């Protein structure tokens, strides 16, 4: 059916335009819109009926639709506009609207290697029959930080539980990781250590019984 | 001084088929909200038989009230090449479209509605006559209505009805005798009728007549939400039942239970209400549409 | 000023129904149409319901078709979005908006987002745990693990919250059991280790369970 196509993800400088695409059949006869998500919050209307620009958009961003492709174009890129963009079309034959999958536009930056810290269990879990062991990584940009434990120089592969990053309040992203053992297998090692990588850069943190 | 012009008789529906993005304002008109296919309608002295008898049907509100058929194709596309079967009636009108309209609907010689129709994006010219794309302001969502006129229900039939204009060879797409002479050429406004079983009728004079009664669309009711439309058939009549509580002047209270301070609606007789009938060959008769539009006319010298 | 504000959004577990409620100001409600968006976690976004400007047509998106309805009210200004065999995908923000036209057209307005959680854990509190510092400068790290507690959120402050300066709480895990476990850390100057002691509180309302726990 009909089908709206946006690029997986776009990136751009400040201060230079960004241009973002959305492609399907028709999309000349057709009204395209496009919506603004910023994280954490409610879809902004910032384009609709093709070129229109809703109340409170500032010259910098414009909408078109010619020769059968969207264009969402954004001059003097400010960083506050780091966020999601979605284009829809409601054509006459729908009975429902369709959504594009979504753009998603970083801005291009400061580099910061990660910061990691790792807590061993404790007595009073360990007395419990329970073994959990705490990664928390912070500060570092981009969010690409792949975590990977380590027990006496031997690679685990369970009990670890990671989240994706998320923004802090010093416009950096932080995550963090759990592994869960038996108390078997937390005495029977030397060592555990947990290991963040940035862009290969695989820093490692270390505890011990 | 008629705060009522929007309360409006039957559907009071002034959308046409395929426009349905102002539905929540045309269908129905009501007192809140615009409705582009309607309020032009009441721009001062822009259509001055409507706003004489603006208590009576519109074409798109006797359109969906199914008083007129819709013409067979209900529109026309103006950019195709051959162009439209409407071309010969919409080229012999000579018309003025505001800015901003996507459609424009006449009453055809049939007495059934056509419409000339523009693609998506594209606006009609200002002639009414062809498409353009202009970056502009947003379309219309509605149509634009090419004559002045308003319609009513009615069963008297016209079968026997024809235009019959003196001294004229050509009005509209009428030819009415062979004139092989030289003729004068003009466009004029020319009043014209629709009735059962007619065509439309042109005619040299407008002649009509109102029959003031205490039917249904003799009255305007509303209630308070903000003033709200209230259909009149939930009033009860004197010595029947409903599903409201009514009230109302003299003319309502004789016929429908007033209930006083215990009503949920007020209903008032509408100024010029009732049914009109046209003179048409020196005889009266009660027309499905009564209406003006502008066309060429040809006249013997 | 247009305000469009939704409630009912709540955790259930699936099988079970929710009512999601969307009450809306600064215009009329006559002349506007009224959607359901939700947006699952993290993915895009994706249009579920519209009921029209006076309620004669309701659509309905292919993955709720027949498990969900729609209704609205003017009097109370109010759109009801009832939502019965709710599955586990259906978790998400929904998101109500405005439509500008009765049909075709763009949404111009949205509201704050109801969370709807279609899990089937349990409403269990946390448990807690202190993760002391061992053998950074002069500062050290300490704080406490939260841990197997459903569902969010659980707050957990620092000495009646009078630590919070130097306090991160990071965002909890969702294991393969779909329990959250959270941690909470502290930094602290090394010369202050000693004298004064460090008891966070963690708190978890659906579960009514509050724990005041010390750290070594």
């Amino acid at each position: 059916s009909n089908v709206l196509t946006q690029p997986p993800s776009v990136s751009v400088a400040p201060g230079q335009t960004a241009r973002i695409s959305c492609g399907g059949n028709n999309l000349e006869s057709k009204y395209v819109h496009w919506y603004q998500q910023k994280p954490g919050q409610a879809p902004v209307l910032v384009v609709y009926e093709d070129s229109g620009r809703p109340s409170g958009i500032p010259e910098r961003f414009s909408g078109s639709n010619s020769g059968g492709t969207a264009t969402l174009t954004i001059s003097r890129v400010e960083a506050g506009d780091e966020a999601d963009y979605y284009c829809q079309e409601w054509d006459t034959s729908s009975d429902y609207p369709v959504f594009g999958g979504g753009t998603k536009v970083t801005v291009l930056q400061p580099k910061a290697a990660p910061s990691v810290t790792l807590f061993p269990p404790s007595s009073e879990e360990l007395q419990a029959n329970k073994a959990t062991l705490v990664c928390l990584i912070s500060d570092f940009y981009p969010g690409a930080v792949t975590v990977a434990w380590k027990a006496d120089s031997s690679p685990v592969k369970a009990g670890v539980e990671t989240t994706t990053p998320s923004k802090q309040s010093n416009n950096k992203y932080a995550a963090s990781s759990y592994l869960s053992l038996t108390p078997e297998q937390w005495k029977s090692h030397r060592s555990y250590s947990c290991q963040v990588t940035h862009e290969g850069s695989t820093v490692e943190k270390t505890v011990a019984p | 001084e008629d705060p009522h012009l929007r309360n409006r008789p039957g559907k009071g529906h002034n959308y046409i088929d395929g426009m349905t993005q102002e539905d929540a304002t045309c269908k129905p008109v009501t007192y809140a909200g615009a409705c582009s296919s309607f309020d032009v309608l009441l721009e001062k002295g822009k259509f001055p038989l409507f706003q004489s008898y603006a208590h009576h049907r519109t074409l798109l509100e006797a359109v969906h009230d199914t008083i007129i058929a819709k013409a067979d194709p209900p529109s026309c596309d103006l950019q195709s090449a051959h162009g439209n079967p409407c071309m010969k009636e919409k080229l012999v009108m000579k018309t003025h479209c505001p800015n901003d309209y996507q459609s424009a609907h006449y009453l055809n010689n049939d007495g059934k509605m056509a419409s000339v129709k523009c693609p998506p994006k594209y606006e009609l010219t200002e002639d009414c006559n062809f498409c353009r794309q202009m970056t502009g302001a947003s379309l219309k969502k509605g149509s634009y209505p090419l004559q002045d006129l308003f319609c009513q229900s009615s069963e008297d039939d016209g079968s026997k009805l024809k235009t019959k204009m003196k001294g004229v060879c050509e009005v509209g797409v009428q030819a009415l005798k062979k004139c092989d002479g030289q003729l004068s050429t003009a466009h004029e406004v020319v009043p014209f009728a629709v009735f059962k079983n007619s065509k439309k009728v042109y005619l040299d004079k407008l002649d009509l007549k109102t029959e003031e009664n205490l039917l249904p669309d003799s009255f305007v009711c509303f209630e308070h939400k903000e003033l709200k439309s209230f259909d009149i058939s939930q009033c009860p009549k004197i010595g029947g039942h409903g599903s409201k509580k009514c009230t109302g002047d003299a003319a309502f209270c004789s016929a429908y239970e007033c209930t006083a301070q215990y009503a949920n609606a007020y209903c008032s007789h509408a100024n010029g209400s009732g049914i009109v009938q046209i003179q048409v060959s020196g005889v009266w008769k009660k027309p499905l549409c009564v209406g003006y539009e502008r066309v060429v006319v040809k006249r013997e010298l | 000023q247009v305000h469009l504000v939704e409630s009912g959004g709540g955790v259930v577990q699936p099988g079970k129904s929710l009512r999601l409620s969307c009450a809306a100001s600064g215009f009329i409600f006559n002349h506007f149409g009224i959607h359901w968006v939700r947006q699952s976690p993290g993915k895009g976004l994706e249009w579920v319901a519209v009921i029209w400007y006076d309620g004669s047509k309701k659509y309905f998106a292919d993955s709720v078709k027949g498990r969900f309805s729609i209704s609205r009210d003017n009097s109370q200004n109010t759109v009801y979005l009832q939502m019965n065999s709710l599955r586990t995908e259906d978790t998400a923000v929904y998101y109500c908006a405005r439509e500008r036209w009765s049909g075709h057209s763009y949404l111009d307005y949205w509201g704050h987002g109801a969370l709807v959680t279609v899990s089937s854990a349990s409403t269990k509190g946390p448990s807690v745990f202190p993760l002391a510092p061992s053998s950074s400068g002069g500062t050290a790290a300490l704080g406490c693990l939260v841990k197997d507690y459903f569902p969010e959120p659980v707050t957990v402050s620092w000495n009646s919250g009078a630590l919070t300066s130097g306090v991160h709480t990071f965002p909890a895990v969702l294991q393969s059991s779909g329990l959250y476990s959270l941690s909470s850390v502290v930094t602290v100057p090394s010369s202050s280790l000693g004298t004064q002691t460090y008891i966070c509180n963690v708190n978890h309302k659906p579960s009514n369970t509050k724990v005041d726990k010390k750290v070594e």
